[PDB]
């Protein structure tokens, strides 16, 4: 349970920073996904066999 | 009027060869491939973690 308690907190921090999952409302910064998404810096992978470069 | 192979026949022994004679071979692989545990009884229990916080 000591190993489990520690590891549980590390996982919850990553998910907040990267994707904003349960991000504290007092964190004024955008999460990494949200920062890119609001900037429009998003690339969709395609199904072109790379003919579309995607 | 001649001594042919059918007359000489009792004098004509055949030979034997081992060139195509092999035993079976052990082809089996799982005991060589995977981990082996020596059991001392019919059953062993193996506990595992299932869920966490």
């Amino acid at each position: 349970l000591a190993r489990m308690g520690g590891a549980s907190i590390g996982r919850a921090l990553d998910a907040a920073v990267l994707f904003g999952h349960q991000k504290p409302v007092t964190w004024a910064s955008k999460s990494l996904f949200e920062s890119a998404d609001d900037a429009g810096q998003v690339v969709a992978v395609g199904n072109s066999n790379g003919v579309e470069g995607d | 009027a001649d001594t042919n192979r059918t007359d000489a026949a009792a004098l004509i022994q055949e030979a034997y060869s081992d060139v195509f004679l092999d035993s079976v071979s052990e082809t089996a692989k799982v005991i060589g491939t995977f981990p082996v545990y020596n059991m001392g009884t019919k059953t062993t229990n193996l506990p595992v973690l299932s869920t966490f916080p």
